[PDB]
Order: C-alpha cells, then sequence, then structure tokens
RNA sequence: AGCGCCGUGGCGCAGUGGAAGCGCGCAGGGCUCAUAACCCUGAUGUCCUCGGAUCGAAACCGAGCGGCGCUACCA
RNA sequence: CUCUAACUAUAAAAAUCUCUCUUCUC
RNA sequence: GAAUCUGGUCAAACUUGGUCAUUUAGAGGAACUAAAAGUCGUAACAAGGUUUCCGUAGGUGAACCUGCGGAAGGAUCAUUA
RNA sequence: CGGUUUCAAGCCGAUGGAAGUUUGAGGCAAUAACAGGUCUGUGAUGCCCUUAGACGUUCUGGGCCGCACGCGCGCUACACUGACGGAGCCAGCGAGUACAACCUUGGCCGAGAGGUCUGGGUAAUCUUGUGAAACUCCGUCGUGCUGGGGAUAGAGCAUUGUAAUUAUUGCUCUUCAACGAGGAAUUCCUAGUAAGCGCAAGUCAUCAGCUUGCGUUGAUUACGUCCCUGCCCUUUGUACACACC
RNA sequence: ACCCACUCGGCACCUUACGAGAAAUCAAAGUCUUUGGGUUCUGGGGGGAGUAUGGUCGCAAGGCUGAAACUUAAAGGAAUUGACGGAAGGGCACCACCAGGAGUGGAGCCUGCGGCUUAAUUUGACCAACACGGGGAAACUCACCAGGUCCAGACACAAUAAGGAUUGACAGAUUGAGAGCUCUUUCUUGAUUUUGUGGGUGGUGGUGCAUGGCCGUUCUUAGUUGGUGGAGUGAUUUGUCUGC
RNA sequence: GGAUAGUGGCCUACCAUGGUUUCAACGGGUAACGGGGAAUAAGGGUUCGAUUCCGGAGAGGGAGCCUGAGAAACGGCUACCA
C-alpha cells in the first residue's frame, strides 16, 4: 500500500491506498477512488475528473453507486502518476507537504488549498481545469 | 471569389436593416436575404368548397381568403424545395418563375 | 481551425499570466 | 453475550409462495470491404446446511452455519 | 394591333481509417 | 639660486554608496517548432450531418458549444406569383 | 382501327393473325482502366535461382481425405397434398467399339448388384419410343419422433481396377440418431418463366450430391417506385485528384 | 395628381468589350510598359504571431503600438475536368425494394474454404474467393513428403585411354525389392564416352508488383470520340442539348 | 574684465531669459575614421571603402608637463590605474 506519494519515501505520514482498473468491454472501473478520496478529504469525483483532465478522453463518473469508469487503456503505473499530480498539485499543502488539505472557497470564488498542521490558505493553482470542475460543485455540499 | 453580384443580399447602399425572424426555423435574418412571400389562399381547402357552399346560410357567399407575409430564413427554404439551387448563369435571372399556373 | 478560439486562448493565456503576475507582486 | 440484515452465474439490484432472475460481464454468430455502435444466440450455478407446512419450497416457518449493522466490554 | 389570379404539408441515429504516387520522345 | 613650503590650479586616481548598459548563471515558471503507426474523440472541406466565419462574453476532457450582434467567403442574386 | 401527342417522335387499348414486351432467349459486344488473377497452359517468356546424393525425370509408399472450431456453395427429410405395396405408362437434349475393346438388345443362371451365350450399331437403322422420374389409380400405413426421416454403427455378397485399408462403387440384412419449418440476417425471382421432378453429357478405368444442357408437372404476386442498395445523365459546392477507404 | 420631353444630383440596375484584369468579373477593378491629374495609409513566402517585450490608454475585461530566435518549399488566388456530397433535379435494376413466391442460415450428410494438427494436410483466389483452377486426384496426375533411382549433363576445348576412356551383370549379402543401386568375387562391353572447364537443357522452381496471351470486373449500363468551326491565353469546352 | 599668438561664456563677475525641435532636436545604436574611390551596370541605380592619395586620430587607459618656431611629443618626460 503506497505511502500516499510516488517519489517519497518516508516511514511516518499519512497514507492513501493505490488505485486499480478492470475492465468494460472499453473502459476501466477504479475501486478505490472513495476510500483515497477520504483519505485526501477531497470528493471522489475530483479524483476521477483530474485524471480525465491530464488524459483526455470520454469519462463517466457515478458517486451514489460505485462505478466510476474512465475509457481507455491505461496500465496501474500511468493512472497512479496522474493521481501523483493530482495529490501533489491538490491534496499537499505547501510547507510540510500534508496530504490531508481541503478544497475552501472564501467570500471571493478563490478556491483554495486549506491545510491543517501548517493550516495555510495554499495559493491554488486556478489555472486548471480541475479548479473549474471543483467551483462548480462544492465540497460536500453539492455532491 | 464572389458568389454573386449583390452579394446575396439586395442591400446596395443602406449601411444596416432592421433584422426580421424566419418563419420556420425563426431565425434572425436581414429582411432583404430574407427570402419571402404571400401565401395568398383562400380561407377552406379546393376541395370542399362545394359543399360548405351549400351547408350554409346567407347563399350566395363571398368565401373570404386568409393571408400570411411569410418569412422564410435561407436553410429553411431551401431545405423545403421552395427555393432550387441554380446554374451561375441561370442564378441571374431575378424574374419570378412566371405565374405558377395559367 | 477556428481563429475565434485561437484568439481566446490567447487571451485566456495572457490573463492567466497576467494572474499570476498579480499574485508575485 | 443478544437483537436487526444477507446468503449469486465472474459483479449491482430483486421477486421470493409455479422452481434459476435482468443489466453488466463473457464464447459465438449476425451487419459493414473493415472496426466499433448495434443486432442477436448461447455457459458457468448445489438463494447458505437440515427439517416442518404445501401438489410442489431457492421461496411461508423452523433447529442451525458462515458473514455483517448496534448494545458495549457488560462481576 | 386588346388579359391582371390561385394556392399546402418530412427533417430519427451514421463514429473512423496507416499504405504506393511511378516515368514521354520524329 | 636648489630644498622645504602658503595658496590656489588642472585635475589623473582611490574609497564610498547611488544609478545605468551589456553579458551572465539561475530553483522554478510558461511556450513553439520539427519528429507522423502514440492516445481520445471527429472540429472542418458537401447542407461535414447543428451553414460557415467574425467581434464580443460564459462555460466546456479535447475539439468546440453556447447568448447577443453581425457578413456571404452560402446553399437564396429571383414573387408586379 | 379507336384513343393520346407542339400533332412529331412515339405511347395505350381494341380488331385481326402464329408471332403484337427489341416476337422469346441468347451469343457477338465500345474507350479507358485495375498494380485483379494466372509464369500451375503451353514448345509464351524476361530476369533470378538449382542443375547431379538436383527443385529435372522416373520407382515405391505415405500425403493432397486429419479435427477442441467457425463460415460459405448444396442434398434429403422434418410427414396425410404424405409415405408405402402394387398396377397404369407420357420426353426431349445427347452418346456409343480401330489398331480396339464402347452402346448394350434378346435369350439364359442369381434375390440383387451381377455373370454367361450370342445379336446388331462407327450410328434417324441398334441401344430407342432411352416404357425417366415426378404423376395417376387401387389397396396399406392412421397424426404416434410412428411404415416419415435413415444419417451413422455391424456382417456378408458382387463388380471395376497393378493396386479399394483411411469403409472405391453396387447389393442383402440389422442399427435406426439429429430432425417438430428453424435467431439475427440474407439469396434468387415476373411466363412455359419460379418451384418440384427427373433425363442425358463433361469429368470417367471405376465413382457423383458436381456441374453443362434437355425435357416432365407447371405457378402466387406485379406490370410499379426510388424507401434501402446501386447505376446513368444534368445542376451545384468542395480545403477531395493516392479521388469519403 | 398624373402622361409626355429634357436635365441636375443620389442609390442602383440591364447589355456590351471598346478596354483591363491571375481569372472570377469590372462602366470602373478603364483611360497602366504607349509605364507620370493631386493625393494620405498600408504589404513583401508561410508559420512562429498580432506572439514575446517595453510603452501607452483602461477600474477591468482589453484595445493602439509591436519583434526576433527558430522553422519550413510551399502556404495560397482564380480557374479545369473527374471523384465525392446523409445536395438538388430527370430516368433506371427483381445482381434494389415493393406484392408475394421459393428458399439459405435450424438438422444430418456431402463438398470448398479458413484455423488447429501433423512430414505434408502441395498451392493460387478472401460483389468480381469459397461443388473454383474440370481441384469428383486409391498409383500417377503431383506441384507435399520418408526414401530409391537414373541423366534424358547437347556442343566445343582441354582430359585421359585399345597392356581399356568405360558400361553392363547370375549369385550371396544389402536394399521393399526380382535395383549389379552397393559391395564380395569375377565375366561382359568396347572410344559412342569418362573428368574438368567454357558453355546447356529441364524446372505445376520464384517473381502476374517485370510481361504476352487469356479471360474477370469496372459496365448491359448508355456510354466513347476525333477533322475542320466557334467560345476561352490556356488547362479546356461546344458538337454530346431546352424540352418531350 | 581675466586668459589666450590672437575672437569668443574660452574662464570669471554682475545682470538679462533665453537657444534647439515633427523641415527629426536630444537620446540610443553603428562589427563607421570621413573622403578620393571599389565592386556592380541599358538608364535609374545597390553595396563596400581597416588598406598604397588626401586629410584627421592614437601610441596600454586618463590626465600634467619643460624644451623647442612648431609637442600636450611618447624610439621625450611627471604621476595614478592595468
Ligand atoms: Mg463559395
Ligand atoms: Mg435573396
Ligand atoms: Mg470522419
Ligand atoms: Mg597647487
Ligand atoms: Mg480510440
Ligand atoms: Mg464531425
Ligand atoms: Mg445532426
Ligand atoms: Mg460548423
Ligand atoms: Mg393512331
Ligand atoms: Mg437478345
Ligand atoms: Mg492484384
Ligand atoms: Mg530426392
Ligand atoms: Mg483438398
Ligand atoms: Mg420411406
Ligand atoms: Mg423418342
Ligand atoms: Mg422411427
Ligand atoms: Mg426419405
Ligand atoms: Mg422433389
Ligand atoms: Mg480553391
Ligand atoms: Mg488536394
Ligand atoms: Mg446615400
Ligand atoms: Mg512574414
Ligand atoms: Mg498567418
Ligand atoms: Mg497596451
Ligand atoms: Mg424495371
Ligand atoms: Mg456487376
Ligand atoms: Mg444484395
Ligand atoms: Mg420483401
Ligand atoms: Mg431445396
Ligand atoms: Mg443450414
Ligand atoms: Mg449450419
Ligand atoms: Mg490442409
Ligand atoms: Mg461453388
Ligand atoms: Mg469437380
Ligand atoms: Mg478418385
Ligand atoms: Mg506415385
Ligand atoms: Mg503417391
Ligand atoms: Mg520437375
Ligand atoms: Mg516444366
Ligand atoms: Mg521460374
Ligand atoms: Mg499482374
Ligand atoms: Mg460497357
Ligand atoms: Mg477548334
Ligand atoms: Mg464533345
Ligand atoms: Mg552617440
Ligand atoms: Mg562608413
Ligand atoms: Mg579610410
Ligand atoms: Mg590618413
Ligand atoms: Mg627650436
Ligand atoms: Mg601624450
Ligand atoms: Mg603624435
Ligand atoms: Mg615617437
Ligand atoms: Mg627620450
Ligand atoms: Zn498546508
Ligand atoms: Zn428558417
Amino acid at each position: 500500500i503506497n505511502i500516499c506519494r510516488d517519489n517519497h519515501d518516508p516511514f511516518y505520514r499519512y497514507k492513501m491506498p493505490p488505485i486499480q482498473a478492470k475492465v468494460e468491454g472499453i473502459k476501466t472501473a477504479v475501486l478505490n477512488v472513495a476510500d483515497i478520496s477520504h483519505a485526501l478529504n477531497r470528493p471522489a469525483p475530483y479524483i476521477v475528473k483530474y485524471f480525465g483532465f491530464e488524459l483526455g478522453a470520454q469519462t463517466s463518473i457515478s458517486v451514489d453507486k460505485d462505478r466510476y469508469l474512465v475509457n481507455g487503456v491505461h496500465e496501474p503505473a500511468k493512472l497512479q502518476d496522474v493521481l501523483d499530480g493530482f495529490i501533489n498539485k491538490f491534496v499537499l499543502c505547501g510547507s510540510c507537504k500534508n496530504p490531508e488539505t481541503e478544497i475552501i472557497i472564501t467570500k471571493d470564488n478563490d478556491l483554495v488549498r486549506d491545510c491543517k498542521a501548517c493550516g495555510k490558505r495554499t495559493p491554488m493553482d486556478l489555472r486548471h481545469k480541475l479548479s473549474s470542475f471543483i467551483l462548480k460543485n462544492p465540497p460536500d455540499s453539492v455532491s | 471569389p464572389k458568389k454573386r453580384a449583390s452579394n446575396g443580399r439586395n442591400k446596395k447602399g443602406r449601411g444596416h436593416v432592421k433584422p426580421v425572424r424566419c418563419v420556420n426555423c425563426s431565425r434572425s435574418v436581414p429582411k432583404d436575404k430574407a427570402i419571402k412571400r404571400m401565401a395568398i389562399r383562400n380561407i377552406v381547402e379546393a376541395a370542399a368548397i362545394r359543399d360548405l357552399s351549400e351547408a350554409s346560410v346567407y347563399a350566395e357567399y363571398a368565401l373570404p381568403k386568409t393571408y400570411n407575409k411569410l418569412h422564410y430564413c435561407i436553410s429553411c427554404a431551401i431545405h423545403a424545395r421552395i427555393v432550387r439551387v441554380r446554374s451561375r448563369t441561370d442564378r441571374r435571372i431575378r424574374a419570378p418563375p412566371q405565374r405558377p399556373r395559367f | 481551425m477556428r481563429a475565434k478560439w485561437r484568439k481566446k486562448r490567447t487571451r485566456r493565456l495572457k490573463r492567466k499570466r497576467r494572474k499570476v503576475r498579480a499574485r508575485s507582486k
């Protein structure tokens, strides 16, 4: 089980489980999106749609029933690396690189990474498609 | 190149025209590039003109006629065969097609 | 192509570089 | 230690009083010069182990097995 | 060198392709 | 009449910081070319299967679509039927 | 001849005649092309290759004919208009022996396929009138995977062939499966045509379900339209011209 | 208010080429190589890019201004005839449908393909391949294979050699073999040959993507053309076309 | 007025507010010494001119200098930086 990162080899830190893929006809259902979602304080749609954003292919999302289908032939390494891009761009904060940061909207629609240990409001890369995705669905309140 | 001398518009010195809307596709269309018709017709279908006439009071009637100025877009009009694609040497003839019936 | 979208993309990239300046300044 | 839930063909739900269910799976065929979409046809199974009720119980019930959601470490 | 009249109304889906490119003089 | 030496005097030059030009590394950041059997779709050329294209503004895996205004580069040069 | 046509090309109906769809069917059948196939037809061949333990040629034997499978031409049946016992008895294409073993008649033995003796026929004589089936009549079977269906699995009897095993082919008996009209889809078709049914001939030593023709019984439903799939002409736009792959 | 006749100015329009254009066309896009009325602003292949950068205006969205490196031989304009078009129109086909008929795909078998297997299941075809190469092949045929032969290796030169260039063979083994193929042994035969080379035949050997020839289809549709002659500089077009 | 071989904001002192500009100033750049010329060639023209002739400029970078008619000299000096 991953230590929640890729180019990071500690023995003590917050945990993430790897995600995998099963075949449908073709589109791969990813089993382990809700658990990583809870391990990163970030809803599963952000995981799936970010994977799509770095991927560039049609995708299907259904959170109520666990059938997360992403279309394409992607070996474990490719999607785990795209999710690594997710966690580095999104999950981990600046100073300590905390693998639990939430996504918060202030009175301005500044979608921002917010942490707990360092607790800063990390200046978010709003210049990404997942920023618009997250702003479309406010977290834990529109899902 | 140039499809038409009048650029299929027939504005030629008006700067702008207030747009109208198509009857079918319902698009904003310049009133001059807005091929349109007088769909003149009697109020009743030509088939039943007999029956209605003896089905009514007030003999020697007039049988009124309903009118409408129908504005057709380019796309709908060319679609419904009411305007025919033509050869360029045949396009330019602006004369109406010579009184359909006589 | 659609130069409409290319011009709009250039405007958006300029907007993003301007906002990166705005945070950085 | 006790109560509420469940018992798959490879997976999610369902009717459980006429006895293997669909989607999605898959093997194969159809269509197209070709691929997909689609169209269709077929293959896997002891609704958990054993009884009662019944013409017949996967099914109504039960005399228990395996696993779960609470009480809560209950001398 | 005498004519100014009739007329109608569909829009269902169709996605794609890596080939060789070759030469004209009484 | 040398030395020394009062003044100024041109002033090179040195320190000190400011200020600028050019090279100059540079964590990292953002692009473009050529490479044409990478992947996803098929935007366009015909009515490209929703006409295109333009300006504007929002959104949108990507293409692009959308609303408003336009133009024919359109598929109409055409109803005193 | 009557309609119909700017009264022209012609088209429609009727009369008459055998024939009134270009009378019916065919066969000849344009330019330009395809990287279509074929060097496996040649004594047509370029070029390359091997040319003496040979890729030449010949002799034997095995192989081209095997099978967890799929697809594509066909045949027989899924029964009652049937099947079966018998009777009745209509054809046209053909073909057939020389430097050799064909066509088989008739008569004799066998139940059969067969075998024998002769007989004509090099072909309007002879096979021949190919006494073909389908078909009809009279009986039987009686709606039961049953006298339908006969694949397949046993045993034997014959013939051709140097040579039949991996059942050549024919015959006798037994065995009698799957077959209840067949998913998605698809093919063919308009009059002596479709369908059924047989016959011949090519292949042939010997073997057909194959095919080429021939005839027998003999049709439902049109006499149309671009909906699908294409085609031809014309107009039109194309950023296609290796041409919507 | 109307009609006539003329004109001034305005938007335009129809014919024409008399010119001029890369033509499409234009009464201006003319009076432009016969090059010259006066005039401000623009562009020098396509990208990179209206991009970077520095200004400048702006509350902002953004405008005006505005490169270079780099990279490529075309991008592109008009125009041609084809092809295409889920574009339009005029006619067609029972290799399309319609009406139906009869079937195929269901069953078994036979045959033909593919794939698996084996030495090999010889090979070529994938509408116009697949009961086709007469491909219904027990030998052959044959092109596949485990083997066995044989030369049917001309001609020329050199080469040996009549005390032998050489061939053939009963019998045993050996080979299925009654093959003197091989040997053991001997006999026969004679200048045709034998061994080298130059050169040569055969080859259902390879290559139809080198070719003929043949036939298949494109395509049973109605299509195909040239000589003047005209229309365009031309590529071409008309003749072959409005209708019926 | 000083100073200079001698004019002149050359320098000073007192005043006056002026000078130049879209007819391109000033700034920046010049792998620019200017020219006579060279190449090229219908005509118009384009590019090059470090370099034989002319001028001007330097003697490592700046300055300061006596002598001498003539020097800010450099195969003459005074000094700093290299
Ligand atoms: Mg156009
Ligand atoms: Mg118009
Ligand atoms: Mg496409
Ligand atoms: Mg002093
Ligand atoms: Mg794909
Ligand atoms: Mg598209
Ligand atoms: Mg559509
Ligand atoms: Mg579009
Ligand atoms: Mg007549
Ligand atoms: Mg004929
Ligand atoms: Mg070919
Ligand atoms: Mg051999
Ligand atoms: Mg075979
Ligand atoms: Mg029978
Ligand atoms: Mg006869
Ligand atoms: Mg039976
Ligand atoms: Mg039978
Ligand atoms: Mg029959
Ligand atoms: Mg063009
Ligand atoms: Mg092209
Ligand atoms: Mg005006
Ligand atoms: Mg340029
Ligand atoms: Mg450009
Ligand atoms: Mg600006
Ligand atoms: Mg017809
Ligand atoms: Mg054909
Ligand atoms: Mg067909
Ligand atoms: Mg039908
Ligand atoms: Mg049949
Ligand atoms: Mg079948
Ligand atoms: Mg079958
Ligand atoms: Mg084989
Ligand atoms: Mg066949
Ligand atoms: Mg055959
Ligand atoms: Mg045989
Ligand atoms: Mg043999
Ligand atoms: Mg053999
Ligand atoms: Mg041979
Ligand atoms: Mg040969
Ligand atoms: Mg050969
Ligand atoms: Mg060929
Ligand atoms: Mg033809
Ligand atoms: Mg001519
Ligand atoms: Mg012609
Ligand atoms: Mg200067
Ligand atoms: Mg110079
Ligand atoms: Mg000089
Ligand atoms: Mg000089
Ligand atoms: Mg002196
Ligand atoms: Mg000096
Ligand atoms: Mg000097
Ligand atoms: Mg000197
Ligand atoms: Mg000295
Ligand atoms: Zn943080
Ligand atoms: Zn419309």
